[PDB]
RNA sequence: AAACUUUCAACAACGGAUCUCUUGGUUCUCGCAUCGAUGAAGAACGCAGCGAAAUGCGAUACGUAAUGUGAAUUGCAGAAUUCCGUGAAUCAUCGAAUCUUUGAACGCACAUUGCGCCCCUUGGUAUUCCAGGGGGCAUGCCUGUUUGAGCGUCAUUU
RNA sequence: UUGACCUCAAAUCAGGUAGGAGUACCCGCUGAACUUAAGCAUAUCAAUAAGCGGAGGAAAAGAAACCAACCGGGAUUGC
RNA sequence: AUAUUGGCGAGAGACCGAUAGCGAACAAGUACAGUGAUGGAAAGAUGAAAAGAACUUUGAAAAGAGAGUGAAAAAGUACGU
RNA sequence: GUGGAGGUCAGUGACGAAGCCUAGACCGUAAGGUCGGGUCGAACGGCCUCUAGUGCAGAUCUUGGUGGUAGUAGCAAAUAUUCAAAUGAGAACUUUGAAGACUGAAGUGGGGAAAGGUUCCACGUCAACAGCAGUUGGACGUGGGUUAGUCGAUCCUAAGAGAUGGGGAAGCUCCGUUUCAAAGGCCUGAUUUUAUGCAGGCCACCAUCGAAAGGGAAUCCGGUUAAGAUUCCGGAACCUGGAUAUGGAUUCUUCACGGUAACGUAACUGAAUGUGGAGACGUCGGCGCGAGCCCUGGGAGGAGUUAUCUUUUCUUCUUAACA
RNA sequence: CUUGUGACGGCCCGUGAAAAUCCACAGGAAGGAAUAGUUUUCAUGCCAGGUCGUACUGAUAACCGCAGCAGGUCUCCAAGG
C-alpha cells in the first residue's frame, strides 16, 4: 500500500502539508497500538510514506529556488555540481583552450598538414 | 560512579542492550553459520574499560 | 609490598575516552590521545607501526561518501536524471 | 507518562502536549531511563482527567 | 654517570620558589615628574610580615596625581618606621627616617 | 586357582590425524585515475513486526526519489492488489534527495550532551525578561568595495 | 578649509582559496645503528631504516654555459 | 617511451590446501590482555533433500529401550571419513 | 618412497576410488611393493620423462591431544551450631518457627567519595558457576525501576595548563600569557522617513581551561513503591529574573522623622567616579554557653517476672524549614 | 560523651590562599510637587525558572589483586556496665 511517487507531483505545496499532517497522525494512533497487539507490520508502508511525501515536498523547493536562480552566476552551492573538489578547481575548457597571439599566428600559418608517403 | 557524566551513561545504555542472548528465529534461516552470542559480557569476567 | 597490597590502590584513571577515535587513550592530565593525536590536527601514525595503520587506516571504516565516487565516475559525472527509454 | 525523543526540554514537552492533546499541563518531570530513553513525567492540570486522556489516545 | 644534583635545579621543575602567601614585590615607587622634581607624601598603613622574607613589608598609601585613585605601594620597612607615619618621598624631601632622597 | 600387570584381536570410548572437497589466500600479467571547508577518511549513538553480530542506513534511518527488469521475500507472521501492470523484489542500476553528535572541524569550550552573541518570526499584556522555530558568528591569505589612521606627504585655501 | 598621493588597518564587507586522509611509485630535508673488516676508530652497512615537508596518474627531467677531440655527434627518459 | 606490495576493474598459475595459504576461507584486526603506546587468537565439512526421530514405554527430569525417516543413524545438530 | 607437471596404458572405479584396522597371505637382503578380510563413499593408479616447500625419535623443538603419579596431596585462620515443619523426586546447606551463639557503636550496623555498571526488584528457572551440595544466588531466561528553580555539576579562582599579537625552528612544533598589539563595550539621551548611524560622555583588565572535599542564591516535615525520592503526593516556605497595580510612605520648607549619645523605624531620590566591608582562612591548652545523647523523679498507657520479694524490670510521651 | 560557638591564652627566622559575587559609604550629574506628583531597598499582587547525574555494593562476594583471594582501598554517626 502506501502512497505513491507520481501522482503526490501533480498536488501543490498546500496539499502535500495537509497529506504530511495527516500521516503523522495515524503513525502516532499505530504506534500505541503496537504496543497492543504482539506485531504490526502496517507501520512500516505509513513510515515509508512519510519519506515519499517529505522527499515531493523537498523536490518542488529546490526546483523553484533553481527557477530563481537560473540564469545568473553565483547560485547556492548545494544547486552547484558536486563533482569533486579537483575538478571544481580545475581549469575550465574555456580558459585551458587560451593561446597567445604569437602562438595562435604560428598554429594558423603552420598547422600540421596531412600528408601520405606513397609517390 | 553514581555521579557520571553523560557520556559514560550513554555507553551504559548500549552494554545494557548487547547483553542478550541469541533471538532463537535466528536459527532456522537457511545457510544459517551463527550458533550462539559469542560477544556476550558479563559484569563478573569482563570489564568495559570504558 | 610492591606486588599485590600496591596493586589495590588502582582506582584513579589516567587515561579517558578519546572525542575523535573514542578509544579510552586520552591522557587527562596531558590533554593528548595517544592513539590518534588528537587535539592535533595531524592523526597520529608511524612507519614502523604497519599494524597500527592497518587497523585505522581507510577501509576499516564505513567510507560514507568515498564508496559511490567510483560508482559516480564509471558513469562520469553525468548530472541530470533518467528519461524512461 | 511518554517517551520523548532525548533532544526535547521541558518547554517543549510541555508545548507539545497541550497542542496534540488539548490539555493544560501542571508540570513536567523528565529523567532517562537506563536503556537510553527520555521518559517524561507530565501531570495534568486538576480540571482534565489523565485517565479520560488516556483511553481517547487508544490505551488503558 | 648520573646528572648531578645541582645541574638539576637549572630545569625549575620542583626547585621554584613558594610563592603562595608572599604579599607582593617589594618595590619603591615609580620614579616619575612629582619626585624628581619635588616630593610627595605617604601614609603607613599595614607593617605585614612577609612569608620568606626576614624582613617586614610596609604598605604606604599614595594619591596618583594625574587621576582621582588611591595608588598603594608595597615598601620594605625601615626600623621606626610606624602606622600612621607620614612618609616623604621625592627629591625636596627632608631627610627624616623612611625617606626616599 | 583368583585378583593384578603385560601382550594381542573384536567391540565401545577419548582425541581429531589421514583421505577427499574449498565463495579463501599468495604470486604474475593487463586496463583506468576518482578523496576533502558543496565538509573527507575515522569515531560515537541510534534505525527492522519479531536482531545480539556482520552488512546497510541516518529521526525521510537494513532506507526515500529516478530508471531498468518483470512477479516476488522467506525462519515465522503479516501484506496482497502488486499481477495483460506508471508494477513484487534483502533485485539490478543510480544522475534527485535526506544525511543524528562528531571529526581538517570553523561562535567560545569540552572528563560538561557547558556557556555565548546577531537577524527574521511566534507565544508569554514586551526592542530590554523568558521560551519555541528558521538562518548565522573560525584562522591565514588574494582580488575588489566601504570606513578610516599617520605634519609620511602634496596641492588648495583664506 | 577642501581634495589628492603614499603607507598602514578594520569590517559576520562581495567573491574565493589553504589545512586532513592515503602514501606502492614520485620530489626534497633530516638521519642512525646492528653488521663486515675474523679485534677496532677512517671505511662498510648507507648518502639506507626511522622522522619531517610536498604532488600526480604518473611524478621528476627535458630542449646544452652538453658530450666530445672524431670524416665529429646533438632535448629529456628507459633497456 | 619509465615507476607503482596503494585504490578501482579484469585475466591467469607445474603456487598453498584449514598446524598450509594473508594474523583473519567463519559476526578477524573480532573475542581477549595491558593505564598506555600496543599485543592478538582459536574456530570450515550431517544428509540429495531435515526427511532433525510422529508415537509407545521406563524415569521427577536429562535421557534410555522400542517404533520411525533415511541408500546409509557404522550419517542423530557432541553429526563425512 | 611423497606432493605436483608433460606423455602413454581408448588404465581402475558408486556392481565401490582414496583413506583407516588386520600375532591373515605373497615378493624383495632392504628402503618397500602386492593380495585377502572389515569400515568406507568419490575419485585414483601402472610405465617413460619433468619438477620440488619430498622421507624424522631426539633439537630443555612448535602446535594440539593423552597418561603414570592418583581417586593421591588435599578441601584445617576468622569460637557454633541444633530440633521441628513446609516446598521439593531428592534437604547438613532452601523458607519459617524454636533454641544456642557472635559482631559489641575506631561493628559482621546505617550511609557515602573512586571504581564497578543493572549486580537493585519481580516472575520462571538449575544445563554450566557458587573447588561438597543445592529446590538457593551477585548464576540462567524474561521484564520493571533512577522524576529537582532550592541536592551536585554548570559559575569563581588556587598550584598549573594553554591559544592570540609576536619571536624561534628545515619541520613535526617550541617559547611566552601582557609580553616591542591600531587588542573594546557601558550606559544615558536624540530619530520617531527608521532603523539605529550620527549627538556625546565613560572607562583600560586585556582569550580560555583548571576543584562533584576550596568559594557558592534559595526547602523542610509527614506519607507512599517490589525496587525512587530533600526529586513523587499533601502541607508549608524561600531565592533569582521579569512585568507591573493597589495600599503604605514623602512633598507646598520638595527628596522623612525621633533620641544629648551610642542609635531606632514600614518606607524614608542619587549617575560618573573613589573608598571600605563581607567572601577570607594556622595550630594547641584550659574556661563559659548551646544542641544532641547518657542518667533520673512524678504521672499518663502497654508488656515481662511473681514458690518468695520487688510503689518492680522494659517500653511511648516527639515538634522540622520558615515567620 | 560528641559537636557547634564565644571570650581568651601559648607557639613561630612557620604569622598560617585567591577569585567570582553581594552590600555600604564619600560624591552630588540628573530628575523632581500642590489641584498634583515623586517614589518599586515598605506590604500585598502576576509569571517563569532550562540542561545533565539520582537504582545498588562500597568489600573475608558487586573496586584492584588472572578468582566469590585471610591482601590493599578516602570518609561521616558511635548506647549501657
Ligand atoms: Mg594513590
Ligand atoms: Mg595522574
Ligand atoms: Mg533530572
Ligand atoms: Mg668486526
Ligand atoms: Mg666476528
Ligand atoms: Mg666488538
Ligand atoms: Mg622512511
Ligand atoms: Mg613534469
Ligand atoms: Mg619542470
Ligand atoms: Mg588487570
Ligand atoms: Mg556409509
Ligand atoms: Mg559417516
Ligand atoms: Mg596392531
Ligand atoms: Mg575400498
Ligand atoms: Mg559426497
Ligand atoms: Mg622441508
Ligand atoms: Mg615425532
Ligand atoms: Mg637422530
Ligand atoms: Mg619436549
Ligand atoms: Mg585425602
Ligand atoms: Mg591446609
Ligand atoms: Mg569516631
Ligand atoms: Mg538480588
Ligand atoms: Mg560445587
Ligand atoms: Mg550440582
Ligand atoms: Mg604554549
Ligand atoms: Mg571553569
Ligand atoms: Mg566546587
Ligand atoms: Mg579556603
Ligand atoms: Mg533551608
Ligand atoms: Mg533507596
Ligand atoms: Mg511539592
Ligand atoms: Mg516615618
Ligand atoms: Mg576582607
Ligand atoms: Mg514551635
Ligand atoms: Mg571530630
Ligand atoms: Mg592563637
Ligand atoms: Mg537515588
Ligand atoms: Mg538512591
Ligand atoms: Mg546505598
Ligand atoms: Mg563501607
Ligand atoms: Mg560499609
Ligand atoms: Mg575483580
Ligand atoms: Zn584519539
Amino acid at each position: 500500500a502506501g502512497v505513491k511517487a507520481y501522482e503526490l507531483r501533480t498536488k501543490s505545496k498546500e496539499q502535500l502539508a495537509s497529506q504530511l499532517v495527516d500521516l503523522k497522525k495515524e503513525l502516532a494512533e499505530l504506534k500505541v497500538q503496537k504496543l497492543s497487539r504482539p506485531s504490526l507490520p502496517k507501520i512500516k508502508t505509513v513510515r515509508k510514506s512519510i519519506a515519499c511525501v517529505l522527499t515531493v515536498i523537498n523536490e518542488q523547493q529546490r526546483e523553484a529556488v533553481r527557477q530563481l536562480y537560473k540564469g545568473k552566476k553565483y547560485q547556492p552551492k548545494d544547486l552547484r555540481a558536486k563533482k569533486t573538489r579537483a575538478l571544481r578547481r580545475a581549469l575550465t575548457k574555456f580558459e585551458a583552450s587560451q593561446v597567445t597571439e604569437k602562438q595562435r599566428k604560428k598554429q594558423i600559418a603552420f598547422p600540421q598538414r596531412k600528408y601520405a608517403i606513397k609517390a | 560512579a553514581a555521579q557520571k557524566s553523560f557520556r559514560i551513561k550513554q555507553k551504559m545504555a548500549k552494554a545494557k542492550k548487547q547483553n542478550r542472548p541469541l533471538p532463537q528465529w535466528i536459527r532456522l534461516r537457511t545457510n544459517n553459520t551463527i550458533r550462539y552470542n559469542a560477544k556476550r559480557r558479563n559484569w563478573r569476567r569482563t570489564k568495559m574499560n570504558i | 609490598g610492591k606486588g599485590t597490597p600496591s596493586f589495590g590502590k588502582r582506582h584513579n584513571k589516567s587515561h579517558t575516552l578519546c572525542n575523535r577515535c573514542g578509544r579510552r587513550s586520552f591522557h587527562v592530565q596531558k590533554k593528548t590521545c595517544s592513539s590518534c593525536g588528537y587535539p592535533a590536527a595531524k592523526t597520529r601514525s608511524y612507519n614502523w607501526g604497519a599494524k597500527a595503520k592497518r587497523r585505522h587506516t581507510t577501509g576499516t571504516g564505513r567510507m560514507r561518501y568515498l564508496k559511490h565516487v567510483s560508482r559516480r565516475f564509471k558513469n562520469g559525472f553525468q548530472t541530470g536524471s533518467a528519461s524512461k527509454a | 507518562v511518554f517517551q520523548v525523543s532525548m533532544k526535547a526540554n521541558k518547554y517543549q514537552i510541555k508545548k507539545a502536549v497541550k497542542e496534540l492533546y488539548e490539555v493544560d499541563v501542571l508540570k513536567v518531570n523528565t529523567l532517562v531511563r537506563p536503556n537510553g530513553t527520555k521518559k517524561a513525567y507530565v501531570r495534568l492540570t486538576a480540571d482534565y482527567d489523565a485517565l479520560d486522556i488516556a483511553n481517547r489516545i487508544g490505551y488503558i | 654517570g648520573r646528572v648531578i644534583r645541582n645541574q638539576r635545579k637549572g630545569a625549575g621543575s620542583i626547585f621554584t620558589s613558594h610563592t603562595r602567601l608572599r604579599q607582593g614585590a617589594a618595590k619603591l615607587r615609580t620614579l616619575d615628574y612629582a619626585e624628581r622634581h619635588g616630593y610627595i607624601r605617604g601614609i603607613v598603613k599595614q607593617i605585614v610580615h612577609d612569608s620568606g622574607r626576614g624582613a617586614p613589608l610596609a604598605k604606604v598609601v599614595f594619591r596618583d596625581p594625574y587621576k582621582y585613585r588611591l595608588r598603594e605601594e608595597i615598601f620594605i620597612a625601615n626600623e621606626g618606621v610606624h602606622t600612621g607615619q607620614f612618609i616623604y618621598a621625592g627629591k625636596k624631601a627632608s631627610l627624616n627616617v623612611g625617606n626616599v632622597l
